[PDB]
């Protein structure tokens, strides 16, 4: 019958391995790096789009940098149709809460809600993976700036800075060594393209191969404002810095 | 790879052949049927010093008048248990009495082999269910994982299994005391165990008419114990 | 390779390989056959008496669908019940919608996509049987015979099991000395005489001959068994002809 | 059962819910508590048909002690009451509707302001200085309408509640057997055991 | 290998169970082909008839889906009646639903994306079979399309199928090369078929009795197929001249 | 559905999906329990190699089930947050129904029955997730330390370890704990638990967390600082 | 409207004696004023030494006994040819009964 | 029978591919060449109708389908599995969007729902990935005219020029070249007619080229008059007289 | 060998080998004989233990008051199977108020048996049956096998070592047949006939089951002291 084709995406190597999601996160390595950074006063996420074109349409693309709320947003690593997938749920689990609760869902809540999906995927059904790895940065009252990151796994974990996707060995050694914990958003800004323009595999890091993005208490008084970064804006923040 | 409930060029399952040599690891448990009642006993094999050993339940009681020693993968015989507590107590809330224990022993056994492609798999572990009816008397299970139970005088399962069946063979007979059997089974189990028998890693356990099933304090096993010992010693 | 393993699979022939072992099973079978006579059909078959033991005239293996159809196979029967037991359902759904009986055309083509349907998955098994089948209907006499891959054709004579080659010249040469048609008492002698020739493939054990029979002048078009005296009749006649 | 007030006061919130239960003909009970707690600062006092108001209560109880559990913080009376009024707005076109009314009574700790909520069996929720269910608004109102401040202490609105009560054992023809008084302020929920 | 017993992707983005099916195609040894006329599409095949046992009249694979449409099969017999069922009920279906006469070009697209769907989805095989759909369409008039096991499909100004398609194929376009038209410019249907039967002999380069060939003829408001008769009739008027 | 028979036996009487499961749990950080006289303690390794971690938000290694009991782990994570939500379910549904929190043997058996139940479902493999539950009955005083593995069997302990180096830290508490004489107070309990840590975990830095568990729901996580306390006072006694 | 209900009339008694028991009742059966049969047996050996009778609406009555009857013949597969004990037989036919609660057997039994 | 593959027939290799969208991008390049141009008042997309034979009338065979009146389609790959995915966008367009907004998709969104139904036959139990690769051109209210194209995996990008399948390596060149941000629709039009010519063989014209713009608004095609509002299709497939009058211009 | 993973699968002989060997199931199973007169049918089974200390399985099930079997195979088959007969029987007696006729029942088994041997995921019957009954066509004897084959027959034996029983039944056909109103000796000669399936061991009490139907007889089964009658 049928189960002479069944891979079995669901069992667990001799070693204790689940084999797809490793390969999975294989497939992720090779993704665009996208980095997070988490600064006293707001949110950086930055991350590199994978070997563009001069013909790409880039103010109207959306690749790395989705939005789940007002509060929370996302940085993408891997298949963006398997991102897509999940960031309509989460979005949808965001106003779920909202119905339910008249309060807008902390960050721990959405990620770990996202982060079940993915692990069901692991341990039934037989099907394959999301072959996605994400970077939650979000606010809410409770825990006030928050880092999270998640992959096909399911497994989640909260971060100062973090990176994912490509080369996140050096971009990790890198970020370890020029964080500090009483550090701001400009500077954070700055460390997060400064950490891109050493680990980028491209020969220079340049506004059409970035997207960018922060959340600020940077807002007219006690609130929170997302600003993803138009291409201009980005090519601002790159001479700026110095990188251009 | 193959289909679950594929037969073998033999004309046997190959999962219930398996699932009888995981039967096989699993700790000795003996029974012993008397006209004065039915004797229970295990191995309770704790894993480490460390691991509290009156929380390792390896006898448990079905209805007041039904045990239950298992051995094998022991996780197994839980939902097992539950079913047959479920329809030793929904028989009697039908019929206003005590269910027959060949009875109860079928009701169970027809689960074995509901599995395919219902459960992923055969049980496990192999069940000891002796009981007491007004019909048929003391009895005397063995109900394995192929759907099949066999009724036993006297019966050993798990690791020591053949070799103290095979002692089982010679010392029963159908005079035997309940004292007697008790001795019995103590004997045998500390016969088959790797370890020294003690009350801390040995469990016994009865069914008689009067008082119905019983699992033995360490305090009484401890004593039969000492009474086995001096029983040895004097010949 | 390993085309054969799994049913609907094509190989790179354009074949289906266990849609083609069903057929080894079908002529691994005792013979059945199927004359259209006059106003009617004729089915036969080879019984083989594996025992003494066997009771006779009890292991019947022709069976009717409604009132007006005679089916019979050789291969493995209880796939060819399974297949006369979906028939009947056909058959009967057809009447309580449609209120007349099945045409015998309408019916080969309920087996025939039934039988089909079963070569499309890996999940299900090929048929293990040809059936030779027909009857009496609006339109006259039909007879029919249905392989496991679901193909079937109308028959002037059928023949299907491990004497299907001798059956068939036998068949062909009554074809040929009778172009303006056969009687349906002359058929059941035919018959008789198709199995009993068609039995020295199957030599080692002796056999039982069982007969059926549709025809709109001597059974009103209803199928019945050829019993006592008739069959006897047609038993001699069988005897005399290898003789 | 019969009636439940609610009061709101400068820092917390006082609710009064009667003792008797009655079925049909007797008072089987005169000393029974309507009130759940839902987390350590917020009570929710219930009033409505038989079964369905002590089902409901205790289902909403234990939905929100899953989520105290699972995030280790206590959610704002305001989103309490938000869950209870969409469970009761869903209730409304089931097959067999609950059919209970609930005052919420909450004390939230991050604003440091007691809150009530009034919410109806359709799903109906209201932020009120002082609420009733049932025919006890007809009688009270007109009452707190008049003495209710919203710089009240806890002393003073128990004592705008007895003159509540009072009116109550005064001109309503059913006997309801008193009320039990609970306040909830910053230090969590306590019963006034003389009243 | 397992990339070849379902359909799904080789590594060189080929379904090889679609090729099989095409190749499954050719199993029967017929070679049909398919013209057009001015008022009429006549469809001719090949009919073989190996077995003296076999009653000729059941042996056929053109098929009357509606009134209107009529349909050949290029391949087994079993597959052929699977397909012609589908399409008759499918047609059936259309006209309850949408108050007219499904057209033949709808219907061998809808036929085309079932067989689409047994391309993807793996537990469906696809069928061996090529369906060629013939009708005089109220809108298009005179119209031939053809479905395959790929789930493709097309129009036609005239079609063959089986193992000598090219033969014919190419006889047919030298014959509309000349005329410079995209049908056979004839009054009658009787002498399209005439035409049909020629360029097949020409074709093929074999001559044929009246059992030797299987007719269909599609005209407006019906679709039926010859008696052996009426193709006897056929045959010596050709000879004839 | 998928219905695939992932967990079946195998020639030997293995369940091999259930014993690579175990192999999981080998992998996961070590995680420790060890109960006193009035007092049981959760102690759990966390891996220094993830540094520019945010303490504050990351799932902490200790979950509460219920106000009055705790589960630790080691294995999958993802996997782990299935048990545990399951687990807090079942023990609101107890209070509903039974009017009574869970003891802690109902609660360990429910997760561990949960856990037997994917060893022989159709198109799931077993939690890659053994657990230590710990807590005390509702109006007792006698400590609860209960374990459970991916096969679903489950035990009592004095004192248990679970996860990577768990072989080491298991011999380590078979000769310091004595069962006539558990840790007296908690104090005594947890010095001993960070201690047996201290075996396998490299620095005693953030890399241990503990948490004391006490009678009628007094559950308290130790900070850094306090549990520094501890490494700074074992290591000054074991210089001699 | 269809009523599924009707009273077929009849009348049944049992008397419990020291060591045996009666079961009687009138073979008249009836709908509205007209008789339906002198007689139309009533009580019923069900086997195991169990006497039935299910008076009322005869359709339900001839249910219930046919059902009870069968009770006792799958008790004795079930349960090794064990004899049906009267309590076991009442407790049965309560399951019986209670099973259609919400559309009764309109019938008063007597065993 | 039911379907027993309820599991995943796409997964990943150790490598970290997902080895049947590959395959299926492999069928995308084995393809007839498309491409798509975006002009600043109008989009043109264009692509070869391979004649399978000189009998069959190419004229029935559309390769550019018009999704909804501002949005239109056209492929390289497979061309049933195009067909069905046409089917589905139209149907999708309705269900999920003009049914519940009363008004049709904005481009990217309807893009976003095809890309849906892609990635779920890369994931979903007993199928394979769609083998084509898309190019959608379309236009918005607030948008205006934008390019996409969708891939087997159902990733999709916008693009201000490009091309798919056969020869679209040599034909992205070649659009580089020519592309700026100033073209007028007849320039993009132009430079199409110039870029697919490099990739067929054999007869150029008409007849054998598919060619469809989203531009002005079509009064004369909606089919009605009285409504202000409505103005008409911006959608317009190209004849084949109107493709041969440019080809001389060429 | 490669087409033997599953019972959907034909061999390219057109063999189905996952029925070949729950077949096989029966030879290992303990030897059971059937044999009927005119009048009688009767079934004699020989019972098999684990050891001394276990019972005897049983092997003979009753499925009405006119129809039962004996099994040889996998046990818990025969149980499903037997079930199967007794609701099938009980269906006939509480719709038609018919007594189902021996013939039917068997093409009921062969039906059941049959939808298990073309379907993906389940298996075959691991069992053998023999049917006995005495129905409005006088007595009766089937032959149920797991491919779907059952056969009327007049003895027959099934199981290890039953070609001896049946080559002497073969033998004494025309003596057995007519043993008509004589249920001990028709018992007899299914005892003898048993008798020569025997090696080793040989018929003790608790060895020997019995079960006879007949004109004026209900199924009934004989074990234990009931058949030290006929050792
Ligand atoms: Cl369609």
């Amino acid at each position: 019958g049928s189960r002479r084709y069944d891979s079995r995406t669901t069992i667990f190597s001799p070693e204790g391995r689940l084999y797809q999601v490793e390969y999975a996160l294989e497939s992720i390595s090779h993704a665009g790096t996208a980095i997070g950074i988490m600064a006293s006063d707001g949110i950086v996420l930055a991350a590199e789009r994978k070997v563009t074109s001069t013909l790409l349409e880039q103010d109207t693309s959306t690749e790395k940098l989705y939005k789940l709320n007002d509060k929370i947003a996302v940085a993408v690593a891997g298949l963006t149709a398997d991102a897509e997938i999940l960031i309509n749920t989460a979005r949808i689990h965001a106003q779920n809460y909202l119905k339910t609760y008249n309060e807008d869902i902390p960050v721990e809540i959405l990620v770990r809600r996202l982060s079940d999906i993915k692990q069901g995927y692991t341990q039934h059904g037989g099907l394959r993976p999301f072959g996605v790895s994400f970077i939650y940065a979000g606010y809410d009252d409770r825990y006030g700036y928050q880092l999270y990151t998640s992959n096909p796994s399911g497994n989640y974990t909260g971060w100062k800075a973090i990176s994912v996707g490509a080369n996140t060995s050096a971009a990790q050694t890198l970020l370890q060594m020029d964080y500090k914990d009483d550090m701001k958003v400009d500077d954070a800004i700055e460390l997060a393209l400064k950490t891109l323009s050493k680990t980028t595999d491209s020969s220079a890091l340049t506004y059409d191969r970035l997207e960018f993005a922060t959340i600020r208490k940077g807002a007219n008084d006690g609130e929170v404002y997302q600003k993803i970064f138009k291409p201009q804006e980005i090519k601002d923040i790159l001479v700026k810095t110095g990188i251009t | 790879d193959r289909g679950v409930s594929t037969f073998s060029p033999e004309g046997r399952l190959f999962q219930v052949e398996y699932s009888l040599e995981a039967i096989k690891l699993g700790s000795t448990a003996i029974g012993i049927a008397t006209k004065e009642g039915v004797v229970l006993g295990v191995e309770k094999r704790a894993t480490s010093p460390l691991l509290e050993s009156d929380s390792i339940e390896k006898i448990v009681e079905i209805d007041r008048h039904i045990g239950c020693a298992m051995s094998g993968l022991t996780a197994d015989a839980r939902s097992m248990i539950e079913h047959a507590r479920t329809a030793a107590v929904t028989h009697n809330l039908y019929y206003d009495e005590d269910i027959n224990v060949e009875s109860l022993t079928q009701s169970v056994c027809d689960l074995a082999l509901r599995f395919g492609e219902l459960m992923s798999r055969p049980f496990g572990v192999a069940l000891l269910i002796a009981g007491h009816d007004a019909d048929d008397g003391y009895q005397l299970f063995h109900a394995e994982p192929s759907g099949t139970f066999y009724r036993y005088n006297a019966k050993a399962i798990g690791s020591g299994s053949e070799g103290a069946q095979a002692e089982l063979l010679n010392e029963w007979h159908s005079s035997l005391t309940l004292k007697e059997a008790e001795l019995l089974v103590l004997k045998i189990l500390k016969q088959v165990m790797e370890e020294k028998l003690d009350e801390n890693n040995a469990q016994l356990s009865c069914i008689t008419k009067q008082d119905g099933f019983k699992i033995y304090d360490n305090e009484k096993t401890a004593e039969l114990i000492k009474e086995l010992k001096e029983k040895e010693a004097a010949e | 390779t390993g085309y054969d393993l799994s049913n609907s699979v094509f190989s790179p022939d354009g074949r289906n390989f266990q849609v083609e072992y069903a057929v080894k099973a079908v002529e691994n079978g005792t013979t059945s056959i199927g004359i259209k006579c006059n106003d009617g059909v004729v089915f036969a078959v080879e019984k083989l008496i594996t025992s003494k033991l066997l009771v006779p005239q009890k292991n019947v293996k022709i069976q009717v669908v409604d009132r007006h159809i005679g089916c019979v196979y050789s291969g493995l029967i209880p796939d060819g019940r399974h297949l006369v037991n979906r028939g009947r359902e056909e058959a009967a759904s057809f009447k309580k919608l449609y209120k007349t009986p099945i045409p015998i055309p309408a019916f080969a083509d309920r087996l025939g996509q039934y039988v089909q349907a079963h070569t499309l998955y890996n999940s299900v098994r090929p048929f293990g049987v040809s059936t030779i089948f027909g009857g009496v209907d609006k339109n006259g006499a039909h007879l029919y015979m249905l392989e496991p891959s679901g193909s079937y054709w109308g028959y002037k004579g059928a023949a299907t099991g491990k004497g299907r080659q001798s059956a068939k010249a036998e068949l062909e040469k009554l074809v040929d000395h009778h172009p303006e048609g056969l009687s349906a008492r002359e058929a059941v002698k035919q018959a008789a005489k198709i199995i009993y020739l068609a039995h020295e493939d199957n030599k080692e054990k002796d056999f039982e001959l069982e007969i059926s029979w549709c025809s709109l002048s001597e059974t009103n078009g209803l199928h019945k068994f050829v019993k006592g005296d008739l069959l006897q009749e047609a038993i001699d006649f069988a005897q005399k002809e290898i003789n | 059962m019969d009636i439940i007030l609610g009061i709101r006061v400068q820092d917390s919130v006082i609710l009064a819910s009667s003792k008797a239960v009655t079925r049909g003909i007797s008072v089987l009970k005169d000393s029974d508590d309507k009130t759940r707690q839902l987390s350590p600062h917020t009570l929710m006092s219930f009033a409505g048909e038989a079964g369905d108001t002590v089902q409901f209560a205790e289902y909403i109880q234990a939905n929100i002690q899953l989520y105290s559990i699972r995030e280790d913080y206590e959610l704002s009376p305001q989103a309490v009451s938000s869950f209870v009024r969409q469970e009761l707005a869903k209730s409304i076109r089931s097959r067999r509707p609950y059919q209970v009314n609930v005052l919420i009574g909450g004390y939230d700790k991050k604003k440091n302001k007691p809150e009530l909520y009034q919410i109806d069996y359709l799903g109906t929720k209201v932020e009120l200085p002082y609420g009733a269910h049932g025919y006890s608004g007809f009688y009270t109102f007109s009452l707190l309408d008049h003495h209710y401040r919203p710089d009240m202490t806890t002393e003073e609105g128990l004592d705008l509640l007895k003159l509540c009560v009072q009116e109550l054992e005064k001109r309503m023809p059913m006997d309801f057997k008193g009320v039990i008084v609970k306040i909830v302020d910053k230090d969590g929920i306590r019963q006034v055991d003389d009243f | 290998g397992y990339d070849r017993h379902i359909t799904i992707f080789s590594p060189e983005g080929r379904l090889y169970q679609v090729e099989y099916a095409f190749k499954a195609t050719n199993q029967t040894n017929i070679n049909s082909l398919a013209v057009r006329g001015k008022d009429c599409t006549v469809v001719i095949s090949q009919k073989k008839v190996p077995d003296k046992l076999l009653d000729p009249t059941t042996v056929s694979y053109i098929f009357c889906i509606s009134r209107t449409i009529g349909m050949v099969v290029n391949g087994p017999i079993p597959d052929a009646r699977n397909a012609a069922l589908r399409a008759k009920a499918e047609a059936a279906e259309f006209r309850y639903k949408y108050g007219y006469d499904m057209p033949c070009d709808v219907l061998a697209k809808r036929m085309a994306n079932l067989s689409q769907i047994y391309t993807q989805r793996a537990y469906m095989r696809p069928l061996g079979v090529i369906l060629t759909f013939v009708s005089v369409d109220e809108e298009l008039g005179p119209s031939i399309y053809k479905t395959d096991p790929a789930g493709y499909y097309v129009g036609y100004k005239a079609t063959a199928t089986g193992p000598k398609q090219q033969e014919i194929t190419t006889n047919l376009e030298n014959h509309f090369k000349k005329s410079k038209i995209d049908h056979i410019n004839e009054e009658s249907w009787e002498k399209v078929v005439e035409f049909a039967i020629t360029h097949m002999i020409d074709a093929l380069g074999t001559e044929f009795s009246k059992n030797d060939l299987e007719v269909g003829v599609a005209t407006k408001d019906k679709f039926f197929t010859l008696s052996a008769e009426n193709i006897e009739e056929r045959l010596v008027a050709i000879a004839e001249q | 559905g998928y219905d695939r028979a992932l967990s079946i036996f195998s020639p030997d009487g293995h369940i091999f999906q259930v014993e690579y499961a175990l192999e999981a749990v080998k992998r996961g950080t070590c995680a420790v329990g060890v109960k006193g006289k009035n007092c049981v303690v959760l102690g759990c390794e966390r891996r220094s190699t993830l540094k520019l971690q945010d303490t504050r938000i990351t799932p902490s290694k200790v979950s509460k089930i219920d106000s009055h009991v705790v589960l630790s782990f080691s294995g999958l994570n993802a996997d782990s947050r299935i048990l545990i939500e399951k687990a807090r379910v079942e023990a609101q549904s107890h209070r509903l129904t039974l009017e009574d929190p869970v003891t802690v043997e109902y609660l360990t058996r429910y997760v561990a029955g949960v856990q037997q139940r994917y060893t022989q479902s159709g198109g799931v493999r077993p939690f890659g997730v053994s657990t230590l539950i710990a807590g005390f009955d509702p109006r007792d005083d006698e400590p609860k330390l209960y374990q459970t593995e991916p096969s679903g069997i489950y035990s009592s302990w004095s004192a248990q370890t679970i996860g990577r180096n768990s072989k080491t830290v298991r011999e380590f508490l078979e000769k310091n704990y004595d069962r006539k004489e558990p840790p007296a107070t908690v104090e005594e309990c947890v010095k001993l638990t960070v201690r047996s840590l201290l075996e396998v975990v490299q620095t005693g830095a953030k890399n241990i967390e503990i948490t004391v568990v006490k009678p009628d729901s007094d559950i308290v996580a130790l900070s850094s600082e306090e549990i520094n306390q501890y490494v700074t006072q074992i290591e000054q006694e074991k210089q001699e | 409207q269809f009523n599924p209900y009707g009273d077929n009339g009849g009348t049944i008694l049992g008397i419990a004696g020291e060591d045996f028991a009666v079961l009687a009742g009138d073979t008249r059966n009836i709908t509205d004023y007209s008789i339906n049969s002198r007689y139309e047996p009533k009580v019923f050996d069900c086997g195991d030494n169990i006497v039935m009778s299910a008076n009322g609406f005869a359709a339900d009555g001839d249910a219930l006994v046919k059902r009870f009857k069968n009770s006792v013949k799958w008790y004795h597969f079930d349960h090794n040819d064990k004899k049906l004990s009267i309590n076991s037989a009442a407790r049965n036919i309560q399951h019986l009964l209670y099973g259609k609660r919400f559309f009764p057997y309109y019938v008063h039994t007597i065993i | 029978m039911t379907d027993r593959y309820s599991f995943s027939l796409t997964t990943f290799s150790p490598s970290g591919k997902l080895g049947q969208i590959d395959y299926a991008l492999t069928a995308v390049k084995q393809g007839v060449t498309s491409l798509g141009i975006k002009a600043t008042n109008g989009v043109v997309i264009a692509t070869e109708k391979k004649s399978s034979s000189p009998l069959a009338m190419s004229e029935t065979l559309s390769k550019v389908s018009l999704l909804t009146p501002d949005i239109g389609a056209v492929y390289s790959g497979m061309g049933p599995d195009y067909r069905v995915l046409v089917d589905k966008s139209r149907k999708v367009a309705h269900t999920s969007y003009k049914r519940i907004y009363g008004e049709y998709p904005p481009t990217k969104l309807l893009v976003s729902e095809v890309a849906k139904i892609m990635q779920e036959a890369t994931q979903s139990g007993g199928v394979r990935p769609f083998g084509v690769s898309l190019l959608i051109a379309g236009h918005d209210e607030f948008n205006g005219f934008s390019l996409y194209q969708v891939d087997p995996s159902g990733s999709y990008f916008p693009w201000k020029a490009t091309a798919i399948g056969k020869g679209s390596v040599a034909a992205k060149t070649f659009l580089e070249k020519r592309w700026n941000d100033e073209l007028e629709l007849e320039d993009a039009i132009h430079i199409a007619l110039l870029t697919l010519k490099e990739s067929v063989e054999g007869e150029f014209n008409g007849d054998t080229i598919e060619l469809a713009i989203i531009g002005d608004e079509n009064p004369d095609l909606l089919g009605y008059t009285g409504i202000p509002t409505d103005k008409g299709p911006r959608f317009r497939k190209l004849t084949s007289q109107e493709i041969n009058d440019r080809l001389e211009a060429l | 060998n490669n087409y033997d993973g599953d019972t959907v699968t034909f061999s390219p002989t057109g063999r189905l080998f996952q029925v070949e060997y729950a077949l096989e199931a029966i030879k290992q199973g303990s030897v059971t004989v059937g044999l009927r007169s005119n009048t009688h049918a009767v079934l004699v089974a020989l019972k098999r233990n684990a050891d001394e200390l276990s019972s005897y399985q049983k092997k003979i099930i009753k499925c009405d008051e006119h129809m039962g079997l004996s099994l040889a195979g996998l046990a818990p088959d025969a149980r499903v199977l037997s079930n199967y007969l007794r609701q099938q029987c009980n269906y006939s007696s509480l719709v038609f108020n018919r007594k189902l006729a021996v013939e039917r029942a068997g093409h009921l088994l062969c039906d059941k048996a049959q939808k298990n041997t073309q379907s993906y995921g389940g298996r075959p019957y691991g069992v053998g049956l023999l049917i006995i009954g005495y129905d409005k066509s006088g007595a009766h004897l089937l032959e149920f096998q797991p491919s779907g084959n059952v056969t009327e027959l007049y003895g027959t034996a099934i199981g290890a070592r039953s070609q001896g029983a049946k080559t002497y039944l073969e033998r004494t056909l025309d003596t057995f047949i007519k043993i008509d109103g004589n249920p001990d000796e028709l018992i007899k000669a299914g005892v003898e006939a048993i008798s020569q399936s025997l090696r080793d061991e040989s018929l003790t009490v608790d060895n020997l089951s019995i079960a006879i139907v007949g004109k004026d007889t209900p199924f009934t089964i004989y074990d234990g002291e009931a058949v030290a009658k006929y050792i």
